[PDB]
RNA sequence: GCCAACGACCAUACCACGCUGAAUACAUCGGUUCUCGUCCGAUCACCGAAAUUAAGCAGCGUCGCGGGCGGUUAGUACUUAGAUGGGGGACCGCUUGGGAACACCGCGUGUUGUUGGCCU
RNA sequence: GAGGUGUCAGAAAAGUUACCAUAGGGAUAACUGGCUUGUGGCGGCCAAGCGUUCAUAGCGACGUCGCUUUUUGAUCCUUCGAUGUCGGCUCUUCCUAUCAUUGUGAAGCAAAAUUCACCAAGCGUUGGAUUGUUCACCCAUGCAAGGGAACGUGAGCUGGGU
RNA sequence: UCUCUCAAAUAAUAACGGAGGUGUCCCAAGGCCAGCUCAGUGCGGACAGAAACCACACAUAGAGCAAAAGGGCAAAUGCUG
RNA sequence: AGCUGGUUCCUUCCGAAGUUUCCCUCAGGAUAGCUGGUGCAUUUUAAUAAAUAAUCUUAUCUGGUAAAGCGAAUGAUUAGAGGCCUUAGGGUCGAAACGAUCUUAACCUAUUCUCAAACUUUAAAUGGGUAAGAACCUUAACUUUCUUGAUAUGAAGAUCAAGGUUAUGAUAUAAAUGUCCCAGUGGGCCACUUUUGGUAAGCAGAACUGGCGCUGUGGGAUGAACCAAACGUAAUGUUACGUGCCCAAAUUAACAACUCAUGCAGAUACCAUGAAAGGCGUUGGUUGCUUAAAACAGCAGGACGGUGAUCAUGGAAGUCGAAAUCCGCUAAGGAGUGUGUAACAACUCACCUGCCGAAGCAACUAGCCCUUAAAAUGGAUGGCGCUUAAGUUGUAU
């Protein structure tokens, strides 16, 4: 009583009638498969920055005080 | 029944084409692959290691993850029917970067210059791009020689 | 004996080779293409003159067979055996396949219905494409007629409309007419077995150096 | 094949270091069988050159030639350098000086087959079983250290290259050998 | 053999072809975690010429490989070593060549100052306890030879003892018995200082005269007998840590035709006329023949 | 220019046959105490004293062998789209877009990154 | 973690029903019709040969193109809340691809006779033995005992085969 | 369940379509490294012939990697320690 | 009872699916997809863009089909020609020869013939991904018990400052989002194109797309599906398909050909059939001829001799057949194109002439017609009928 197996026929007009539908360009950054640590020290990133415009100008001081670093890059 | 593994089809998928034979030389990792940037995939079959199963060549993605020995892109790849995200962990050695995203990185540069340029020359802008208009008035001069012959045909000949 | 051509003119399936995987294919009933005084100069025998098939179809080995035969004969009968080179320009490495219908003995039990089809191979055929050349036949310039007579006369033996053209080419060389005798009558062509051997420039002066010398002496 | 050659006048251009050293003399002695026969096979190359003869496997069974897979059919000894010389030279006797033209190779190498390795020295011992040698001589031109090194492997030459000619030749000058023609 | 070979002949990379790199090793000795982005990884390359060790620190880049600093054992008759710049010693001290003149324009002098009485005991140079850690240098041997006591080896030792973290075992350096490891630490210390060269010419000085007359020679010519190669060796590491020579050039500079050289590639012009001009004489032999 | 080391791209770098290679040099190429590895100090380990650019390697030549690129071949082949176009059908003209391949011909026969040296 | 259900997203399971029963099914066989036409039957094309000679009077290889749908398969569209199997009896009309008869053209047709082909179905194409038999096989006569279509024809029979 | 093809060059893609295989095999045929160079051919080597072992030259994967098939590989993923 | 049958008023608006997966599942469900409804949040995609969604284009990737290839790997294969080599196996001249010379074979070389779905270096078209900016770019600097490094760099979070025009094109019927876990569906059918099995099928099965399913109307005479077109109710206007009449409409106030059909002349895609092969019917083409020293048809007239030259003798002087095949005489006549006496012989045609004194002859191409082409209740371009068409081709209103 051979029915017929597999047609792909209308499909394509069923995905376009409610779109197929792209999702987000998201803003608020979607994470999983980021290797735990980098995760734990991102966490401490936004924790430590508590705010900012002092924070950034003490160190600034710092840098023209100590200058710092010649070293670094080369090796 | 169907078709149905993973490697169904890729004879010439992963297939290296004549005269480049070997082994993957480096320059595929001296490339640094950087979060956010568009990256094309190209299924090399000699690194069998972070293989990118064979819907994914030439389904180009942004990186979303760098891990130790794999870069993680989201290609976003149409289903029956609902376009899922996919988080795909594959080598550099299959990952190429794509110079797509370059144009529009060549392009802010010189909208920048043009921009500068116009401005030094008080008026006028226009940096956004037209394709080929229906052109101009086109004077041609004999020189060298009026045309005219026309053509054919004795085209028989078996 | 294989039902007859009809289901077998037309190209319709994906050509089937005599491969590793068809292993049990029928002999050709086409043995030698190519019967004539096959051992002469290009020189001897400056026309040619071809059969070219105006269609689309398949030829059977059968139907090349029974061709072959009539130009043979009649060339061989009137004007004498030594005096063309016929090469016939269609070899059938296409398989044909029958799935014959198993019944036997009105009994049928396990038959096989159309329940799986799978043809057999029974017979081999030569795919044909328009502007495709059939028959080269070689003669010398009084002989003319009687090779277009021949050629008349093998047309028959095949399905769907050939026709016959006269080659400005100096036989199965490339040449024109003209261009042989261009580079023969200067130094430039030299002789191989059914064809002629290159007036090179490629290369490159060790070998002009014996070419030159070698029609010289 | 079409070259603007020349030979540039430099002056003579004779042969100067490269001018023909012997790489191993390998004696073979092949023996169908292993057990005891492969052994005492052993005995005669091993105090012939006093290096102790390594065995080598069967790559297969041909069965025809009686024999089967990794039986271990025969032993050789390769020898470099001073004995190399001696142990060919007292052989070369036993062949007689007259070879063959053929008998070369164009890597100009050379062999002798020889049976009754007693004459050539070694005591009949009659526990041991009188052999039959093989002998295959390399010859190579001294630092032939190119085509066979690990890093910066490189392929022989032009002039080196030996060839039947040259091989010949330094045949006929030390030891003075005939190249007699069968 | 025949046309038809040479066109399917797929023919190794360039340097397997050359034999110098096997490209496998080369893999696995660049490939960098990805996740340390543009990180230069450190490579110690050595490569033994017969006649001079040269020691490069090399990275990969996308449009060749970058040396940082380089040693040749030709720069050590400025530290006092005019002979057997093939050798043992030799090596030690181009090690150290390497491994003080990274420390040098790379700043890292006071800190990671190397085994400095070099007893040629196994120590691989520990990091520095609330200091950045020192320079971390992997072994290209490429295809160089993976033997113990070797050279290549011999400067892997100079320069760990030049202050650079080499991961090494201790295995392929010179002296190590293998029927039980088992490091013995005096002939560790020979190697370095040229005292196996010393000994080659202290026993053979009484019998085997032969080879003073060919090898060893220059020891003669400069009044530096056995016992004397010890000292030049020890106090060429200290003039190494003293000063970076750097060395400059300031030559200008032919490309151009001086004298020969480069024999001037033969204009369409001149190779067409040439070979009509051969059959032109091809002509000419056979109307003489006739 | 050359040479070295380290390389990228990956046969313009190969192959074949000659010729040539000065200098800092690779190499050719020697010695065998020691370490070390080999049946064999051929490799491999070490010592670097005597020779040599013939070879490797490099360059130079070659109407070569191969390899690249463009044209030519060819808007053809082939094909998207169209007709109440044709043909008995097999298939085929036209019309709107896109567009090969072998072949033949020409021209090239490694280029270049870092770092050091040498410079005819 | 393992032990397993292969109907492998996982029932625990033997026959027979022509003594049968139900709910349905033309999603499905048998059967009419339709498509197809390999297979069957009929007719050509070319023509190597047969035929004293002479390819085609009559024939015709190897090949090749059809037509018919009356062989048999292939199919399942229609029909399973039923379309009355096969033959034989009886009775109908047509069709030719014409065996006879008419009028004709061919002949290796001398006569006689038969064969081939044409216009032609107007008109014949039978009586029996056996088989349920179409088919078949035989006997006898007559110049001649051509072949098909409406699976004709079971509120016509018979119910013999199935 | 899987390979190649069908499958119309992304992918998806069926018929009792075509050529086949899977219920196991293996402490290496896993894992890693070092060394090596194979299919095949040419040329030498008593016993050795076409094929035995020995020796060199060539050789893009034509071999070998349990198995089906198709991919992949040459100082290896193969082979041998 | 998963089955069959039936299910009771209307209108309005929107409006399917026969597919996916799993299931003793396959006459059924669940599930996903398609469907409606209920709404919600914001409209520079909102009420008096520098934010997109998704289609072209552009830019940037991928691919092994079509084609091509085999003197490219793999897999198949044909032809000669030329050859080393003792690799030859025979022979001839040789006692024999790795002697000379033929002969034939493996290889080897350059050509050459022909092919692949389960071959492919090569390699399309049409396809499929991503991007075309304020959610952007660039300058500068903060956290880093990490990853990581002799870097509190990089990598993120991210703070701060710089920027002419927002950085392809049309558009948005507003879009996105959630709930119902909603029905209905899980039996498809047909056509262009592409295709597999099968000779094929109104056959079994895919790929893409549209219909039909759920779709009349106009048109194809007719008709589920093809064409044109999607239908609230009407006037008036104009189209597709047609236009002798039937049947709305020019037997055109246009036009040039072709065709005359005794048994489906012919008469609109799908389509209701027609070939292979023939035609001095007719019609237009192509190419080659004879020839003014008179040709081409057609008569008249020679068609012999060297010589039954001769072999087949069964009989052949030219002629069942053939090696062959040249002179002579010549204006020209084949050691012969046939008729055939079994032979001789008598006839024929070539060849050249008298007349013909200027036309014609052969081989091809393809239209319509004719032949091929025959079947069955009476019969079908749908009908009447149509023949300088109302046919067929092309063309204009």
């Amino acid at each position: 009583a051979k029915s017929k197996n597999h047609t792909n026929h209308n499909q394509n007009k069923k995905a376009h009638r409610n779109g197929i539908k792209r999702p987000l360009r998201k803003r608020h950054e979607s994470t999983l498969g980021m290797d735990v640590k980098f995760l734990i020290n991102q966490r401490y990133a936004r924790k430590g920055n508590l705010s900012r415009e002092e924070s950034v100008k003490r160190y600034n001081e710092r840098i023209a005080s100590q200058k710092g670093k010649p070293k670094p890059v080369t090796l | 029944t169907n078709s149905k593994g993973y490697r169904r089809g890729t004879r010439d998928m992963f297939s290296r084409p004549f005269r480049k034979h070997g082994v993957i030389p480096l320059s595929t990792y001296m490339r640094v692959f950087k979060i956010g940037d568009i990256v094309d995939i190209k299924g090399h079959g000699a690194v069998q290691k972070g293989l990118p199963y064979k819907a994914y060549h030439g389904k180009t993605g942004r990186i979303f993850n760098v891990t130790q020995h794999a870069v993680g892109v989201i290609v976003n790849k149409r289903v029956r029917g609902k376009i899922l995200a996919k988080r795909v962990n594959v080598r550099i050695e299959h990952i190429h970067h794509s110079k797509c995203r370059e144009d529009f990185l060549r392009r802010v540069k010189e909208n920048e210059r043009l921009l500068k340029e116009a401005k030094e020359k008080g008026q006028w802008v226009s940096l956004k791009r037209q394709p080929e208009q229906p052109k101009k008035a086109h004077f041609v001069k004999k020189l060298e020689e009026p045309i005219a012959l026309a053509p054919i045909p004795y085209e028989f000949i078996a | 004996g294989r039902r007859p051509a009809r289901c077998y003119r037309y190209c319709k399936n994906k050509p089937y080779p005599k491969s590793r995987f068809c292993r049990g294919v029928p002999d050709p009933k086409i043995r030698i293409f190519d019967l004539g005084r096959k051992k002469a100069t290009v020189e001897d025998f400056p026309l040619c003159v071809h059969l070219v098939s105006d269609e689309y179809e398949q030829l059977s080995s059968e139907a090349l067979e029974a061709g072959r035969i009539c130009c043979n004969k009649y060339l061989v009968k009137y004007c004498g055996k030594d005096q063309f080179h016929i090469r016939m320009r269609l070899h059938p490495f296409h398989v044909i396949r029958i799935n014959k219908m198993l019944s036997c003995a009105g009994a049928d039990r396990l038959q096989t219905g159309m329940r799986g089809a799978f043809g057999k191979p029974q017979g081999t055929v030569a795919r044909v494409r328009i502007g495709q050349p059939i028959m080269s036949v070689r003669s010398s310039d009084r002989y003319k007629a009687q090779v277009i007579e021949a050629l008349r006369r093998a047309k028959f033996k095949f399905p769907g409309r050939q026709k016959i053209y006269v080659s400005k080419k100096w036989g199965f060389t490339k040449y024109e007419r003209e261009r042989y005798e261009e580079l023969r009558d200067d130094n430039r062509l030299e002789p191989d077995g059914c064809n002629v051997k290159y007036r090179p420039e490629h290369g490159p002066i060790a070998a002009w150096e014996k070419a030159q010398r070698d029609v010289y002496a | 094949m079409a070259a603007v050659t020349k030979k540039i006048k430099r002056d003579p251009a004779k042969n100067p270091m490269r001018d023909l050293h012997i790489r191993k003399l390998c004696l073979n002695i092949c023996v169908g069988e292993s057990g005891d026969r492969l052994t005492r096979a052993a005995k005669v190359l091993e105090q012939l050159t006093g290096q102790q003869p390594v065995f080598s496997k069967a790559r297969y069974t041909v069965r025809s030639f009686g024999i089967r897979r990794n039986e271990k059919i025969a032993v050789h000894c390769t020898v470099r350098g001073a004995k190399a010389e001696e142990i060919l030279e007292r052989g070369l006797k036993v062949r007689e000086y007259e070879l063959r033209r053929e008998n070369f190779s164009s890597t100009g190498n050379f062999g002798f087959g020889i049976q009754e390795h007693i004459d050539l020295g070694i005591k009949y011992d009659p526990s041991i079983g009188i052999y039959g040698l093989d002998f295959y001589v390399v010859l190579g031109r001294p630092g032939y250290n190119v085509n066979h090194r690990k890093r910066k492997s490189g392929t022989v030459g032009f002039q080196h290259r030996l060839t039947k000619e040259d091989a010949m030749k330094w045949f006929q000058q030390k030891y003075d050998g005939i190249i007699l023609n069968t | 053999k025949n046309k038809q070979y040479f066109k399917r002949y797929q023919v190794k990379f360039r340097r397997r072809r050359e034999g110098k790199t096997d490209y496998y090793a080369r893999k696995r000795l660049t490939f960098q975690d990805k996740n340390k982005y543009n990180t230069p990884k450190y490579r110690l390359i050595v490569r033994l010429s017969n006649k001079d060790i040269t020691v490069q620190i090399a990275y990969a880049r996308i449009e060749g490989d970058r040396v940082v600093c380089a040693a040749y054992s030709h720069e050590l008759p400025k530290y006092g070593i005019q002979v057997g710049l093939t050798n043992y010693a030799a090596a030690y001290c181009t090690g150290l060549l390497v491994a003080r003149r990274v420390l040098n324009k790379l700043g890292l002098d006071s800190l990671y100052a190397g085994c400095t009485e070099v007893t040629g005991e196994e120590f691989n140079v520990e990091p520095v306890d609330d200091g950045p850690g020192a320079f971390r240098c992997f072994l290209d041997v490429g295809l160089a030879r993976t033997t113990t006591g070797a050279r290549v080896f011999g400067a892997m030792k100079g320069a760990v003892d030049g202050g650079l973290n080499i991961p090494h075992s201790v295995k392929r350096f010179p002296g190590y018995s293998a029927e039980t490891k088992s490091f013995n630490a005096d002939v560790h210390r020979a190697h370095i200082f040229g005292q196996h060269v010393a000994d080659y010419m202290r026993s053979l000085e009484e019998e085997d005269e032969e080879s003073f007359k060919r090898q060893f020679s220059r020891y003669i010519k400069l009044g530096i007998r056995a016992d004397d190669l010890e000292d030049i060796y020890k106090k060429a590491h200290q003039a190494i840590r003293n000063d970076p020579t750097h060395k400059v050039t300031a030559k200008k500079s032919s490309a151009v035709t001086k004298k020969r050289w480069n024999a001037k590639k033969l204009t369409n012009e001149q190779r067409k006329t040439k070979i009509a001009a051969h059959k032109a004489a091809y002509v000419a032999k056979l109307q003489s023949e006739t």
